[PDB]
């Protein structure tokens, strides 16, 4: 029942399947799009007060 | 040949290419370098060459058909990031 | 001082028998209190606080160890208490199901990869909030 | 998009590997200058449109815009010969161009996991700013 669904084998004692390891995959160096918005916002509360 | 991305050349695929001992691999690329035909340099202890280039090639009609689409993507993103500049902050620069 | 000490000092320790102690004598000023929530939880949740001390100390050990530090008396019971701490998110350790072997994370990366900015961009708020509420109510007349 | 005017200078040229020698020109980098008391009258007639000399935040940023403009205006402009040129309206220029738009598409960078360890520079100017 397990094995239908869930990984693993049934009873094999060297189970074979899908694994769940996870990997964060952070390596991406850029949130430019969305920190130059907020470098922008400071730049924005810095003026527009008169 | 390879993408850029793995500019890095295992001394196995040289010997193979070349058909020579891989104990000489050493001094065919180090020829190459004083001549100045390439310019990049090796680590012979994980047994890699690390390259980066400068010399050209002859270059036939359907690499520059090839060629435009790349170009063209830059300026799609060119423009995309102007816009997204002059939308966030029409406020200040006005 | 009369009840709360005792009983945070009992729970350091290892003494049920002074533990039951406490709770009889003052059972009736903690229902006077309203926060008889000590029994129905505390008394079955010490072993947590053992399992967060492992924690913070060793980072290598072996599971058949911590039963004899923690008078568990067994290892496969040890491994469900483990297992569902991690799960519970109180320590974030790892096991190899293999030869009773229990590590602990990663060592710390490091302190100054995008985790310190997105506190100073809170600071940034906070101040400039202040300074535009501070300078809008200045001189009514 | 920019400035008014361009400096020329007329050399022959080894042409190729062989193909006739010719006279054409080359471009020479070109700025304009000025001399005292010819300023002077600049600025007088200049005086009813004017321009913070430094700018705080207004004219730094504003800057950035137009560098962008420039850029892309140049990007531009090279497909309108090098689709052409696909096309076979006119003779490939094999000896110059496209060695040098084969640097050009070597020489751009990369985030590799060893730049973005350069992180620790960002977060150094915020706790001197913020």
């Amino acid at each position: 029942d397990y094995a239908k669904k869930r990984g693993w084998v049934l009873g094999p004692n060297n189970y074979y399947s899908f694994a769940s390891q996870q990997q964060k995959p952070e390596d991406t160096t850029i949130p430019s799009t969305e920190l130059a918005k907020q470098v922008i916002e400071y730049a924005r509360q810095l003026e527009m007060i008169v | 040949t390879r993408p850029a991305n793995h500019r890095q050349l295992t001394f196995e695929e040289i010997a193979k290419s070349a058909k020579i001992t891989v104990n000489e691999v050493e001094l065919l690329v180090m020829k190459a370098l004083s001549v100045g035909l390439v310019k990049g340099s090796i680590d012979e202890v994980d047994k890699r060459v690390h390259m980066t280039w400068v010399q050209p090639r002859v270059l036939d009609l359907q690499q520059i058909k090839g060629m435009k689409d790349r170009l063209e993507f830059w300026c799609t993103d060119v423009k995309s990031m102007e816009m997204l500049v002059e939308h966030q902050a029409h406020d200040i620069l006005t | 001082l009369m009840p709360y000490f005792l009983l945070t000092q009992a729970v350091r320790t290892g003494n049920l028998a002074k533990f039951n102690q406490v709770l009889d004598q003052f059972g009736e000023k903690f229902q006077a209190d309203g926060t008889y929530t000590l029994i129905i939880r505390l008394r079955h949740n010490v072993i947590k606080t053992g399992v967060r001390m492992i924690s913070l100390s060793y980072s290598r050990i072996s599971l058949a160890d911590i039963a004899q530090k923690l008078q568990l008396d067994s290892p496969e019971d040890a491994e469900f208490i483990v297992a569902k701490a991690i799960r519970d998110g109180v320590i974030e350790a790892s096991i190899n199901h293999e030869k009773g072997y229990v590590q602990s994370k990663e060592m710390i990366d490091i302190y100054s990869t995008r985790e310190p900015q997105l506190a100073f961009h809170q600071r940034i708020s906070f101040c400039l909030d202040i300074h535009n509420m501070s300078v809008k109510a200045m001189r009514f007349p | 998009l920019g400035l008014p005017t361009e400096a020329y200078i007329s050399v022959e040229e080894v042409h190729d590997d062989g193909t006739p020698t010719s006279k054409t020109f080359e471009h020479v980098t070109s700025e304009i200058g000025a001399e005292e008391a010819e300023e002077v009258g600049v600025e007088h007639l200049l005086r009813d449109i004017k321009d913070t000399t430094v700018g705080t935040l207004s004219q730094r940023i504003t800057n950035q815009v137009h560098g962008l403009k420039g850029l892309n205006s140049k990007l531009l402009d090279i497909r309108s010969y090098l689709e052409k040129v696909a096309t076979g309206k006119l003779p490939i220029n094999h000896q110059i161009i496209y060695q040098l738009q084969d640097v050009f598409n070597l020489l751009p960078d990369v985030s590799l996991q060893e730049f973005v360890k350069a992180f620790y520079l960002k977060t150094n100017d915020q706790m001197v700013v913020v």
